[PDB]
C-alpha cells in the first residue's frame, strides 16, 4: 500500500499524470491538433503558476487563469515544426516561465487542447 | 484606595453583610425567606444570597480590584426571624440599579432568582416581594393600553366586565368553537376565549378558528348593539409563530389576542406587547405554570412578583385568581397584589404580604381576571371583592347551564347587574348576597335555572400560601 | 352513540379514572407526585390531574358531546402509593398527541402543567417524568448541532472540554472583560463565558463586550494553535434585541453564543435555536432560575423535565449540576438525567428516578455543563462522573488562582490531562484521584499552587431533592 | 472556461455509502479524493439533510477539504453540494450558502424536486455563476420499458430548455441500462446545435437549438479503470466519468484510487491523440500504463472480470 | 467490532437479504412488484434493490467501516412469488427512519425510487405500496385544509 | 510567580500539556484505544500545524482542521504493535510531519481519542 505524496506534488491538468512527454510524445500531439484543424497558440507565465484568489471569492471567480499570449495565434499553421519552434524560441526568450500550447476551434470557440510543455528549473 | 490579593475563600458576611446600609431610591430591593441548613448563621446564609445573585462567588478573584465593588455589591442589610417557623428568616437584599438591563424582565430574574435557589448551604428559599424603584420602572413599557383605555375603546363602565372560556378546554373543531362563541356572547357576555392551552392542532389550526371565531364575534355584536370580543391565542413555539398569530388578529380588525407569559416566556411576552402598543390590540395574560412556583410558602417565588413583572413587561389583564373557586387564593394576599396591579402607589402592609411601598408613576393598571371553577351563586362575593375593575370569567359556568349557551350567558349577566344595581343602592353584598341572586330569580328563568343546578356547589380547602 | 346532556357537577374520576387503559406509543406519559389534601381519594386527585390538564373543567357542559371525548382526554391509567411518605402517591396520565402543537414545549407544558398545581384539592404536586414518544419528537429540530458536529468543528477530542466564567459576575468594564478572557484562553482553557446575568448593562453595554472579547480570543486562539470560544450572551429583554446579539456574533466569525432557556423562555428559545442551526453557531444553555422549580420533592417539576425540554427546544450544552460543587445534585439522579441528555435511548430505572423509557430517534445528544464551585482537587470526580463528553467550567476555581489567570487555566488543563492519562493506563480515578493530582504537583508549578489554596475546600450539606 | 479544464473528459466521484456518513468524515473522503487527481467530488442524489449529516455542517466540511485538495494540487477543483429539498424556499436557502462559500458547482435532482423548482434553480445559477448539476433520479420508472411512457430523449431535451450545466446520460458498459445508439442519439440532442432526424437512433424529428449551450453528459454508475477506453471512446472530451465505487473500493484508499482513474483517462486520451484505436487497444494501452503506474495496476487486479451485461428492455 | 477491508464485489444478499429482520414501527416499509432477469435469483433481485436505495454500491468500500451500517442499511425481509406470473416476486424492503429528510416526499422518492428501476439485472419493477410510519407522517403539514375544515 | 511563557509555546490539543510520552506511555494510549474497540488512523501533515483562516471566516468554518489520512483506518486491528509499527514507517517517510493517532468509534461515528505522537524538528 502505497500512500500518496503530499510534498511538490503540483499539477497541471491534462497530461501531467503521465511521465515526461519525450520530443516524439509532444510532437504527435501537436499532430493531433492540426489534424483536427485546430489553431495552435503558446502561453506562458513566470509569476503565477497556479490558481489562486486575491481579488474575488464569488463562484467560478480565480486568478492565475490567464496567462501571457506568445506572439499571435498561429492561423493557418500547417507544420508541427513551426509549433516547436515557437517553443523553443519561447524557451530561450522565458527560461524561468511555465509554457503551455494550446489549440482553439473557432467553430465552437473552445480551447480542444491544452498542456504543458516546459516547466522552469525545480517543477 | 486598594488592598493585595490574597488567594482563598471568606465568609460571604465580611463583604456581603451589610446592616448598618441604608438603602438608596434607585435600589432594587428584594425580600427573601430563608431557610438555612443547621449550622449555617442567618448572616452568612443572607450574605451568601446577596453575593451569588450580584457580584461574587465562592473564592476570592483578583478582578474585584479591577472595579469598584462597593457600588456594585448586592447587600443583605436586615434580617428578621419569621415568626412561628423553625429556623426560617426574611433577609432583605438590596441591587444597586446599574446591575439591571434597561425593560428587561428576563435579566431582572437572571440575577435575583438565578442561581441561588440551589445553594447546598440552603434548605429552601423564597422571593417574596421586589421593590422596583421607579427609576427602573421608567425603562419599561408596561400595559399596552391599561384600564382607563380599555374601558374607553370598548365603551363599558360602572361593572365587572364578564367572560367565557370555551369548553371542553381542547377536542373541538374551528367551526363548533365558533358557534360555542356566537351564542355566549349574544346572552350577554362582553368576551370569551380560547382556553390557554388552545394553540393550533391537529383538531383545530389557528387560522380557521380566528377566521371562524371573528364571524361569531361580529355577528353577536350586531344582534347586541354592545362591543363584543374574543380573546385569540398567539402563544405559540417560536418569536415568528406568535407574530404570524397577532399578525391576522390585526387584519381581522378584532379587539383583543392573549399570552401564556409564563410558558411562552418573558422575552417572547414583551417583543408581544410591544407589538400590541403599536397596533392597538389589547392583550389578556394567563399565568398558566404559576403555581408550581408560587404555590407552597416555604419555596419558590410569591405571585405578586410575577404579577408586578406582568405588569413591567405588559399585558391588558392577567389572572389573578377568584378566592372562591377551585384553584387557591385566599382573600387578604389577594386584595394584596390586585392593588399592586391597579393602582399607582401602595404602601407597605404586611398584614396583606406587601413586604415594600411600590410606586408606578402613572405605569398604566392591570385589569385583574378571576377565573376558575366560579358560578352564579359566587357573583355577590366576587363583586364586593374585586369591585368594578375586573374581568369575571365563566367557562363551565355558562357552557354547563342546563339550556345552553346563550341562556348560561344570561343567567351571569342578569346576576351581576343584580349585584351592581344592589350594591349602587347601598346594599350590603356580604350580607345580602344569596337574598339578591333569589329576588332576581323571581323575574329570571335563566337565572333561576342556573341556581338551581348550582346550588350546593363550594371550594373550601385549606390554603397552602398564608401570610 | 350518544347519551342526553345533564347538568350538574360529577366526579372526575367517572370519566378520567381509567386503570384498565392500555398505553399507546403515541401517547405522551407523565408521573406525577400528587399529596392530595385529607379526604381527597388517590383516584379523585389523579382523575382531576388528569382532566383539568386536557378537556374538563369542574362541571359539566354538553358541548363535549360535539366530540369524542375518548379520543382526546387525558386519563390517569396508574396510581402507586409512594414508600416512606404520608398520603403522597405516583399518578400516571396518558395524553393523546393530538392534544399538543407539534415542535412547541410551550405548548405542551401549557397543558400538562398549566393549572393543576393551584388546585385546592391538593396539598402539593409535582411532575417527575414525561415519557415524550417518537412521533411527537420528530416534530423538533432538537439541539442545533449537538455533540459529534460540536467535537467536530472544533478539533476537540479525548477529554472533557474546559471552560470558565469571567469574574466578579457584573462589575467589569468591556475591555477589561476582554482582558481577562486572553490571559483565561491562553493558559489551556478551550472557553471562557459571559456570566449568566451579563446582558447589557450600564458598566458593560453588550456591543462593546462583543468586539473585546472577538479580539482576545482571536488573539489566543492564534498564541496556543488551539481553536478557543467564549459563550457571548444573546439573552435580552424582546425577540428582537436577542436577535440583534445573535447576528453580530455570525458578523464576527465566533463559534458560540448563549441563552438563558428559562428567564429568556421557551418560546424565544426556540427561535434562537433555529437561527443557531442556519447559522452555524454553536448554542449553550443557562438553566438560571430552575432551582426555583426544581428542588423540593414534594412540589414543583424535576430537573429532568426540564432538560429533556431543552434537548426537543434546543441547545448545544446544558448546565446539569457538579454533584461534588456549591449547588445540589445527587449522584444517582444526576447520572439519570445525563444519560437522558447524551443517549438515543434511556431505559426506565427507578432507582435513577426514570419513570418511563425514552428513545430520541437520532435527535443529537447534548454536552452537559458541569460549573459552580469546583476545583482542582474534584477534577478526578468530574471525570469519573461525566466521561469525555462534558464541559468542566472554573470561575472562581480560575480567577481565583494566586498567580493569576494563564497559571490558573494551566492548573485546570493540567489536571484534567493528569486525570485522562491515568485514567486510560487503566488507574481508578475514584480510588487514586488524589494521588493523580499530587503526582503532577511535582512536575506542574501551577497546579502545586493551585492544590494549596483549596486543599480544604468542599461542599457537603444533606441534599433536598433525593430519590 | 470558468474551470479551465481541456482536452479530456472531466472526472467526478460519488462519496459512498450513500447515506450514514457524518458530515466530517464526508470532507474527509471528499479531500482525499480530490488530491488524487479527480476534478470533482459529490453528494449522493438522496444526500440532502438527514439526522446523520444536516446539510450547512455538510456545506462547511466539504469546503474546507475542496479548498485543501485544490491547494496541494494547483487544479481547480469541485464539489457538487445538493440544494434538492422538501420546498421552494429550503432548496434557495441551500444554493445561497454555496454561493457564499464561493463553491463553483450545485446539483438539483429535477425530476425528484420537480420542473416548476427546477427552472428557480437554474435561473439562480445563470445569476450568481453557480454551475448545475442534473440528476435524473426516477427517470426508470419513466422511460425503461418500449411499450409504456416517455423516453428518456424527451426528458433530456426537456432538462436542457428547463437549465442544467450536466446531466447524467447513462454510461451504457456500466450497472445500468443503456445501448449504445440510443445512446448517442440522446447525447448529440444534449450537447449539438443541430441534430437530425436518423431513426436509427430513435431521433423522429430534426432538432435545432438557435445556440441554446449544451449540456455535458454525465457517465456513472458502476464503471472502472477498464471501462475507461469504451467510455472516452463512446463519450469524446466533452462528457463527465464518475466513479463512486470505482474510486473508494480501492485496496489502498481514495486519493489512490483516484491516481488510478486519472491515470487511466489520461492514458487513453494520448493514446487516441497519437492514432491509437481506443475499440481495438484499449485493454493495451490500459495494461502497459500499469507498468509504470502502482495505483493503476491495483485497481487494474480488483476489477478485472467485472462486466454487466444483460439484455436490454429499452430498444431502437 | 470491526472486520478488515476486503477489496472486490460480493453479492448484495450477504448483506442486504435479511428474512429473519422483524420491522420496527419506525421503519418506512416498502412492497416491490420485481421481475429479475434470468439467472438473477430473488433473493440477489431484492438484495439489490434494497442496498442501491439505502446505502450500498455496485462493490466494497472501505468507508462502509466509518459507520454502523446495520443501523442505516435498506433490508429485503421477505421475498413472495406472484400468482399467476411468470418469475415475478413480490418483495418487501425496510428502510431506518434516519435515511429521510423530515418534510421531504422529494427525498423519500429520490431513495426508494431513485435509481432502482434501471439496474440492467432486472426487466423490469413496480412500487405497490409504502408503509409511512406515523412518526414521518409528523414531520409533514398534510392537506392545508381538508374534508372537514373544507365543507 | 511563575508568568506563562507567550513564545514557541504552540499547544496539539489532548495529552500536550504533559511532560512528553515515553515510548511506554505512547504504547498504554494506543492500548486504551483498541481496548475501547476503536479503529485506530494515522494522520500526518507538512504545511499546517495549526489551524487558520484563508479560505472563510463565518461561525465553525476554520481551514487547517483536516490532516492528510496514513494509508487507511486499521480495521480489525487488535495488536498495539501494529500501530507503533505504522507510526515509525509514517516518520520514516515524513520526518518533517507532524503525526497524530486518532481512534474512530464508529457507532458513534466520532473520534473518541486523539493525540499528536510526533513532531518534527523545533517543535
Ligand atoms: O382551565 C381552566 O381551569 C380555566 O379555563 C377556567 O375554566 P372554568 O371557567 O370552566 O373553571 C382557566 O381560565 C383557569 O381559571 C386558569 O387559572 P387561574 O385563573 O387561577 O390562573
Ligand atoms: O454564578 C455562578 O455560580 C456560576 O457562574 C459559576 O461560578 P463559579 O465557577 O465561580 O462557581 C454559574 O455557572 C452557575 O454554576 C450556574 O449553576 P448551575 O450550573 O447549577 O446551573
Ligand atoms: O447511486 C448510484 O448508483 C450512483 O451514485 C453511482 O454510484 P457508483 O459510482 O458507485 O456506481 C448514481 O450516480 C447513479 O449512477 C445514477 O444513475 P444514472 O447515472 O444512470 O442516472
Amino acid at each position: 500500500m502505497q500512500v500518496w505524496p503530499i510534498l511538490n506534488l503540483k499539477k497541471y491538468e491534462t497530461l501531467s499524470y503521465l511521465p515526461p512527454l519525450t520530443t516524439d510524445q509532444l510532437a504527435r500531439q501537436v499532430d493531433y491538433l492540426l489534424n483536427n484543424k485546430w489553431v495552435p497558440c503558446l502561453e506562458f507565465e513566470t509569476d503565477h503558476g497556479f490558481v489562486y484568489r486575491e481579488h474575488h471569492n464569488s463562484p467560478g471567480y480565480y486568478d492565475g487563469r490567464y496567462w501571457t499570449m506568445w506572439k499571435l495565434p498561429m492561423f493557418g499553421c500547417t507544420d508541427p515544426a513551426q509549433v516547436l519552434n515557437e517553443l523553443e524560441e519561447c524557451k530561450k526568450e522565458y527560461p524561468n516561465a511555465f509554457i503551455r500550447i494550446i489549440g482553439f476551434d473557432s467553430n465552437r470557440e473552445v480551447q480542444c487542447i491544452s498542456f504543458i510543455a516546459y516547466k522552469p528549473a525545480g517543477y | 484606595a486598594s488592598v493585595g490579593f490574597k488567594a482563598g475563600v471568606k465568609d460571604y458576611k465580611l463583604t456581603y453583610y451589610t446592616p448598618e446600609y441604608e438603602t438608596l431610591d434607585t435600589d432594587i430591593l428584594a425580600a427573601f425567606r430563608v431557610s438555612p441548613q443547621p449550622g449555617v448563621p442567618p448572616e452568612e446564609a443572607g450574605a451568601a444570597v446577596a453575593a451569588e445573585s450580584s457580584t461574587g462567588t465562592w473564592t476570592t478573584v483578583w478582578t474585584d480590584g479591577l472595579t469598584n465593588l462597593d457600588r456594585y455589591k448586592g447587600r443583605c442589610y436586615h434580617i428578621e426571624p419569621v415568626a412561628g417557623e423553625e429556623n426560617q428568616y426574611i433577609c432583605y437584599v438590596a441591587y444597586p440599579l446599574d446591575l439591571f438591563e434597561e425593560g428587561s424582565v428576563t435579566n431582572m430574574f437572571t440575577s435575583i432568582v438565578g442561581n441561588v435557589f440551589g445553594f447546598k448551604a440552603l434548605r429552601a428559599l423564597r422571593l417574596e416581594d421586589l421593590r422596583i424603584p421607579v427609576a427602573y420602572v421608567k425603562t419599561f413599557q408596561g400595559p399596552p393600553h391599561g384600564i382607563q383605555v380599555e374601558r374607553d375603546k370598548l365603551n363599558k363602565y360602572g361593572r365587572p366586565l364578564l367572560g367565557c372560556t370555551i369548553k371542553p378546554k381542547l377536542g373541538l373543531s374551528a367551526k363548533n368553537y365558533g358557534r360555542a362563541v356566537y351564542e355566549c356572547l349574544r346572552g350577554g357576555l362582553d368576551f370569551t376565549k380560547d382556553d390557554e392551552n388552545v394553540n393550533s392542532q391537529p383538531f383545530m389550526r389557528w387560522r380557521d378558528r380566528f377566521l371562524f371565531c371573528a364571524e361569531a364575534l361580529y355577528k353577536a355584536q350586531a344582534e347586541t348593539g354592545e362591543i363584543k370580543g374574543h380573546y385569540l391565542n398567539a402563544t405559540a413555539g417560536t418569536c415568528e409563530d406568535m407574530m404570524k398569530r397577532a399578525v391576522f388578529a390585526r387584519e381581522l380588525g378584532v379587539p383583543i389576542v392573549m399570552h401564556d407569559y409564563l410558558t411562552g416566556g418573558f422575552t417572547a411576552n414583551t417583543t408581544l406587547s410591544h407589538y400590541c402598543r403599536d397596533n392597538g390590540l389589547l392583550l389578556h395574560i394567563h399565568r398558566a405554570m404559576h403555581a408550581v412556583i408560587d404555590r407552597q410558602k416555604n419555596h419558590g417565588m410569591h405571585f405578586r412578583v410575577l404579577a408586578k413583572a406582568l405588569r413591567l413587561s405588559g399585558g391588558d389583564h392577567i389572572h389573578s385568581g377568584t378566592v372562591v373557586g377551585k384553584l387557591e387564593g385566599e382573600r387578604d394576599i389577594t386584595l394584596g397584589f390586585v392593588d399592586l396591579l391597579r393602582d399607582d402607589y401602595t404602601e407597605k402592609d404586611r398584614s396583606r404580604g406587601i413586604y415594600f411601598t411600590q410606586s408606578w408613576v402613572s405605569t398604566p393598571g392591570v385589569l385583574p381576571v378571576a377565573s376558575g371553577g366560579i358560578h352564579v351563586w359566587h357573583m355577590p362575593a366576587l363583586t364586593e371583592i374585586f369591585g368594578d375593575d375586573s374581568v369575571l370569567q365563566f367557562g363551565g359556568g355558562t357552557l354547563g347551564h342546563p339550556w345552553g349557551n346563550a341562556p348560561g350567558a344570561v343567567a351571569n349577566r342578569v346576576a351581576l347587574e343584580a349585584c351592581v344595581q344592589a350594591r349602587n343602592e347601598g346594599r350590603d353584598l356580604a350580607r345580602e348576597g344569596n337574598t339578591i341572586i333569589r329576588e332576581a330569580t323571581k323575574w329570571s328563568p335563566e337565572l333561576a335555572a342556573a341556581c338551581e343546578v348550582w346550588k350546593e356547589i363550594k371550594f373550601e380547602f385549606p390554603a397552602m400560601d398564608t401570610v
